[PDB]
């Protein structure tokens, strides 16, 4: 659904993306698998950043669409607070950090996505449900309107003939 | 303090000491304990809060004492000894499928997680 | 109600209990019942003739009948010539009990005549002084002043509903007149709920003042709960609050008990025991199953333990404090087993 | 366990109050079957006289 | 009448609650309700004693076989003799129950006020800090026994002393 909005607007733009996800709710798995390829098609850590959205579920009556960045391997690097979490050159940090972080980062914006997703599901569903309210109410006084214009009409008839 | 936390369940989200086992070896944290981060290596881990211990097997993750004395461990998925032969059997069917080669790869880390295992 | 939903059948229960109260010496009590049978064909008025035989209730009934066959100004003035009867039950001073089976019938054969006498058609082809017609009727229904003889008639029309259509000309016009509908849903019927009621869609403006007193304190918090489980229905056609769960289980509970295979009517002091342990909830426990048996195990463990106090709650009329301890007391142990 | 103790000490003696009670009951209820044959009786009989 | 025998069946009911060993003991006491309610239903259930032979004879224009039917339940007046026959069987298990009641009785009562004086044995006699080991040997020879043969076997950490006399050792 968001591939075909974005792909009317864009679709150069799209390069990568990813279907048969939606079904279930969000789940380890396909993150890391969606990060992996991720990483190895689109080459992500050379990308100047990168931004993931998704939708934050502000309340469970309403959903804002939300994004935040995930901070890539040279973020890590170059961060000035990490001597204070102090590690070795051998087992880099940035390289195994900025893919952990792919994943867990990914994953907790599927996870809040999917949350707003299905709660907004229940609250429109609601919504549509009392608009087919009003809508059967609308076409309840129209038949009866017309129910009542036969009535009209035959008993016209009945008198039309009792006359003669 | 502690505070271990997966996307599934937060485990011990004070937590006296707690052993690790990190790409640097073993660590074990304790108290106020200098302010690190270790990638976890897939582990058997203990946890200790006083004096009872509790023993996580670890998916490996990222483990990180932060200023304030928390050690935030994030892991995909964590005790591990109730899940406890057949794991072995077919972990040597894996092994026999690391013939077929990333396959084998996967297989490999699932040899490793075997004898990780079969220690407790 | 709707057409032969055993319409007939919810009536002839109230006739039946009140060969308990016929029994009885009390000659307001006796209520010499007329089941007034308007174009019925001899077949269901057959079986109606021998189950009030089976019940023993024929040496009160009286049925003037009117058959499918039988002539429409036969059947116009029917329930007419029904009434003076009743009149003279109830101007002696006696009570009974008429029912007129079914005035949508008794109104098509005023039209039937109407038409014949070339005497206009009025809305829903109906005729216009059809509203007349039962006005008159319904006004022999009466209490009477004390100079006039304590005695009644009281009457219970039954109307056949046209897929529940109370919209139509004959339904609104009784419904004005009248004080109190029941209204059966249909629904709730074909859901297999024998009494098959709405009592969202029934009423009585004639209150508590026709209730007995006893009765009456039991049952403001079962209006209530009945009210609360069908508002709370919908809450779980839903993964919802454990406060709906709640409300869901002692309702359901309830609305099992109301259930009840016709032609078994029941005594007052049978009736305020079952509804005071639905009230306390106390039936919360028993799973649904087992609540039919609870219903008559109950009872007999009452009549067992104490058939004194059924008694008791019978003349006294009123549940008094010493009669809802040892009936709380009661109702703990019989559920406890 | 002096609590455990009082229990059974009660219950020694008032249990066997029971066991008499529910037995003698049963004993009566024995009585009851040949008032049975009574009631079957007449039910019998009125149905006879009705078909006459 | 009824409710003397269900006093005592609700109240061991609850009684029951406190000490659970039955099984089919719950069974015989429903089957008991049972048959007793089943007799009332019965007893209330009994039709008139006699052929209406006032009304009904003087109905029928058939007669003589309402007289027939009136001297044949006249007849039959025996409609079936006694059914108390029990006073050996009940005897017989009224022995054996007062025998078991009776020895469990006395038993809990023995026991009883035997744990009044356990109590207060341990309450006035009790030592707090000093009391010699040899005094505890006095009272458990078991305790030279275990420790004679702990030395032969040559385990000299004893079992549980650790795990509530926590160690102190240099190391």
């Amino acid at each position: 659904k968001i591939k075909m909005q974005l792909l009317r607007t864009h679709p150069n733009n799209i390069k990568l993306s990813i279907n048969g996800i939606g079904k279930d709710a969000p789940t380890f798995q396909e993150s890391a698998l969606i990060a992996d390829k991720l990483l190895s098609v689109m080459k992500a850590g050379t990308y100047p950043k990168i931004s993931i959205f998704y939708n934050d579920p502000v309340s469970s009556l309403s959903f804002e669409p939300s994004e935040k960045p995930i901070f890539n391997a040279k973020t890590i690097e170059q961060s000035p607070s990490f001597g204070k979490f102090e590690i070795d050159t051998d087992a880099n940090v940035p390289r195994d950090l900025f893919e952990y972080t792919l994943a867990n980062q990914m994953l907790t914006a599927m996870a809040q996505g999917y949350a707003a997703e299905i709660s907004a599901r229940r609250n429109a569903m609601d919504n549509a449900s009392k608009n087919a309210g009003d809508m059967i109410n609308r076409y309840s006084i129209l038949y009866n309107r017309t129910r009542q214009a036969v009535i009209t009409n035959e008993l016209v008839d009945i008198i039309t003939g009792a006359s003669s | 303090k502690l505070q271990f936390a997966l996307p599934h369940e937060t485990l011990y989200s004070e937590v006296t000491q707690v052993n690790l086992p990190a790409k640097s070896g073993r660590i074990g944290v304790l108290a106020n304990h200098v302010p690190t981060v270790e990638q976890l290596l897939p582990g058997v881990v203990e946890v200790m809060e006083g004096s009872n211990s509790k023993k996580f097997f670890i998916s490996g993750g990222f483990a990180t004492v932060q200023p304030d004395s928390q050690l935030c461990v994030t892991a995909i998925e964590a005790p591990l000894e109730s899940f406890s032969e057949n794991i072995k059997n077919l972990l040597a069917e894996a092994k026999k499928n690391v013939s077929s080669s990333r396959e084998a790869a996967e297989a490999a880390i699932q040899v490793e997680v075997l004898e990780n295992l079969q220690s407790v | 109600g709707d057409r032969q939903t055993g319409k007939t059948a919810v009536a002839l229960d109230t006739i039946l209990n009140q060969k308990r109260w016929n029994n009885g010496s009390d000659e307001s009590k006796k209520l010499y019942c007329v089941y007034v049978a308007v174009g019925q064909k001899r077949s269901t008025v057959a079986q109606l003739v021998q189950t009030l035989e089976q019940h023993d209730a024929m040496k009160y009934s009286i049925i003037v009948a009117a058959t499918a066959s039988e002539a429409a100004p036969l059947q116009y003035l029917a329930p007419f010539t029904a009434a003076s009867i009743g009149e003279w039950f109830r101007d002696n001073g006696k009570h009974a009990l008429i029912v007129y089976d079914d005035l949508s019938k008794q109104a098509v054969a005023y039209r039937q005549l109407s038409l014949l006498l070339r005497r206009p058609p009025g809305r829903e082809a109906y005729p216009g002084d059809v509203f007349y017609l039962h006005s008159r009727l319904l006004e022999r229904a009466a209490k009477l002043s004390e100079k006039e003889g304590s005695g009644s008639l009281t009457a219970l029309p039954v109307i056949e509903t046209q897929g529940g259509d109370v919209s139509a000309y004959i339904p609104t016009n009784v419904i004005s007149i009248t004080d109190g509908q029941i209204f059966l849903e249909a629904e709730l019927f074909y859901k297999g709920i024998r009494p098959a009621i709405n009592v969202g869609l029934s009423v009585s403006r004639v209150g508590s003042a026709a209730q007995v007193k006893a009765l009456k304190q039991v049952a403001g918090s079962l209006k209530l709960f009945l009210a609360q489980y069908r508002e709370v229905a919908a809450f779980a056609q839903s993964d919802l609050d454990a406060s709906t769960k709640q409300t869901l289980v002692r309702g359901e509970r309830l609305t099992q008990l109301l259930k009840q295979n016709q032609y078994s009517p029941l005594a007052t002091e049978e009736q305020v025991p079952l509804i005071y342990a639905g009230v306390n909830g106390h039936l919360d426990g028993i799973e649904l199953s087992r609540i039919g048996e609870f219903e008559s195990s109950f009872l007999s463990y009452l009549k067992s333990n104490h058939n004194e106090l059924l008694t008791e709650i019978r003349e006294k009329g009123e549940l008094s404090k010493e009669l809802l301890a040892s009936l709380k007391s009661a109702t703990e142990s019989f559920v406890a087993t | 366990r002096i609590d455990s103790v009082s229990q059974l000490q009660n219950v020694a003696e008032t249990t066997k109050v029971l066991f008499d009670v529910s037995k003698e009951t049963v004993e009566l209820e024995s009585e009851a079957f040949e008032l049975k044959q009574k009631v079957e009786l007449a039910h019998e009989a009125k149905a006879v006289l009705d078909s006459w | 009448a009824k409710s003397a025998a269900n006093k005592l069946d609700w109240a061991k009911v609850i009684s029951s609650l406190r000490i659970t060993g039955s099984t089919a003991t719950q069974l015989s006491s429903f089957k008991k309700r049972n048959d007793e309610a089943r007799r009332q239903l019965l007893e209330l259930q009994s039709q008139p004693t006699e052929v209406d032979f006032s009304h009904y004879r003087s109905v029928l224009k058939n007669t003589s076989v309402i007289d027939k039917i009136e001297s044949y339940v006249k007849q039959y007046k025996p409609v079936k003799i006694d059914a108390s026959k029990q006073l050996q069987v009940i005897e017989s298990f009224e022995k054996h129950a007062m025998t078991n009641a009776k020895e469990t009785e006395s038993l809990v009562s023995k026991e009883l006020k035997d744990l009044q004086s356990t109590l207060d044995n341990i309450q006035s006699a009790r030592p707090f800090d000093e009391l010699t080991v040899d005094d505890l040997t006095k009272i458990k020879p078991e305790i030279d026994a275990k420790v004679e043969e702990m030395v032969k076997k040559g385990k000299w950490d004893v079992p549980g002393y650790k795990d509530r006399f926590g160690n102190l050792n240099v190391m």
